[PDB]
């Protein structure tokens, strides 16, 4: 038994949400088939089901906007979600029921950003004050970015931050690393940033007073 | 109707025993899933106290009227994630907030610093400054922006990292965003750290 969403990463406020579980290894026409999301912060949501049957069951807090359907030919089944807002990003999981049992089968899952804003590419600033040094990779979307320090031969004191979304509707993260204060004044430290999404990929040298 | 979980995070010792509380709101099919990192939510009680195939037996689930609880008897790392009782006896079905299992280690203060807007960001209109709280324990950790002494908030955004695999740390960033107008209106920057580790609060600061 497998299950695998797909839909796209992004849509805009207002537009509606449409997705797909593929299943194998099982008929939809057996057992329950179910929609659930997870937001960030880690808080799980039922969405609801589709049945053997075909008769579906809708979780209140989304009864008015939700539809789930189903394509027995080609053993999928659908969510749509009309309206969405910035509050219905979050990872949506498809999983089969077992009556009695739980969710004993679920997707990989598939990560849904809303967000009116168009692809763009991060500007890289440098943070200069063991000490500490790091790259503020600002103002890109969509994620995900990727940062290495000194073409990926430093890693050890290296933390990367999660991307904070902006009130703009762009994100943000900070790269640090950590190294010996003696180590400033001798040796050299570059941030190296990926966006692939835009194409850009971006070097920086983190200079400082010592 | 309501499933509260207790608590939100839960530190352990690898090889102790953890218990995760889970009331119901009203009076059986009560499950607890595992999500552990980079994968998707696992079945591993149902029907209050029956263990799922290919659950180890150090899992064991039990409740009484409303009040149900998981324990994991003695700890492994693969244990370690986020665990959530889950109810489907009645419309709508619901699961609890989610129970964040972590490790358990001695409390170690932040190495806190400060690091002012670069000259070629403020070319472009914005200032970031970002405050460093680095390799702390426990997680729980405030961060005050202070701009000639006058508390900032609603425009300072934080980041943590998940907890360490080697030393069991976390580490947070904290970004205070303004106009680089506002920027200059003021002199004075600094970020004022409380946590657990701290027997008072750190400043870090400078001057623009
Ligand atoms: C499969 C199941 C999945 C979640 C849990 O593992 C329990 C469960 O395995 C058995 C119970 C089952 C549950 C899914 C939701 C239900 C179908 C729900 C219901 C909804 C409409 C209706 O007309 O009648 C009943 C209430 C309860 O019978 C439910």
């Amino acid at each position: 038994v497998q299950l695998q969403e797909s839909g796209p990463s992004l849509v805009k406020p207002s537009q509606t949400l449409s997705l797909t579980c593929s299943v194998t290894g099982d008929s939809i026409t057996s057992g329950y088939w179910n929609w659930i999301r997870k937001f960030p912060g880690n808080k799980l949501e039922y969405m609801g089901y589709i049945s053997y049957s075909g008769t579906t069951y809708y979780n209140p807090s989304l009864k008015s906007r939700i539809s789930i359907t189903r394509d027995t030919s080609k053993n999928q089944y659908y969510l749509q979600l009309n309206s969405v807002t910035t509050e219905d990003t979050a990872t949506y999981y498809c999983a089969r029921a077992r009556y009695g049992y739980g969710f004993d089968y679920w997707g990989q899952g598939t990560t849904l950003t809303v967000s009116s804003a168009s692809t763009k590419g991060p500007s890289v600033f440098p943070l200069a004050p063991t000490a500490a040094l790091g790259c503020l990779v600002k103002d890109y979307f969509p994620e995900p970015v990727t940062v290495s320090w000194n073409s990926g031969a430093l890693t050890s004191g290296v933390h990367t931050f999660p991307a904070v979304l902006q009130s703009s509707g762009l994100y943000s993260l900070s790269s640090v690393v950590t190294v010996p204060s003696s180590s400033l004044g001798t040796k050299t430290y570059t941030c190296n940033v990926d966006h692939k999404p835009s194409n850009t990929k971006v070097d920086k040298r983190v200079e400082s007073k010592y | 109707v309501l499933m509260t979980q207790t608590p939100l995070s839960l530190p352990v010792s690898l090889g102790d025993q953890a218990s995760i509380s889970c009331r119901s709101s009203q009076s059986t099919y009560l499950e607890w899933y595992l999500q552990k990192p980079g994968q998707s939510p696992k079945l591993l009680i149902y029907k209050v106290s029956n263990r799922f195939s290919g659950v180890p037996d150090r899992f064991s689930g039990s409740g009484s009227g409303t009040d149900f609880t998981l324990k994991i008897s003695r700890v492994e790392a693969e244990d370690l994630g986020v665990y959530y009782c889950f109810q489907g006896s009645h419309v709508p079905l619901t699961f609890g907030a989610g129970t964040k299992l972590e490790l358990k280690r001695t409390v170690a203060a932040p190495s806190v610093f400060i690091f002012p807007p670069s000259d070629e960001q403020l070319k472009s209109g914005t200032a970031s400054v970002v405050c460093l709280l680095n390799n702390f324990y426990p997680r729980e950790a405030k961060v005050q922006w202070k701009v000639d002494n006058a508390l900032q908030s609603g425009n300072s955004q934080e980041s943590v990292t998940e907890q360490d695999s080697k030393d069991s740390t976390y580490s947070l960033s904290s970004t205070l965003t303004l106009s680089k107008a506002d920027y200059e209106k003021h002199k004075v920057y600094a970020c004022e750290v409380t946590h657990q580790g701290l027997s008072s609060p750190v400043t870090k600061s400078f001057n623009r």
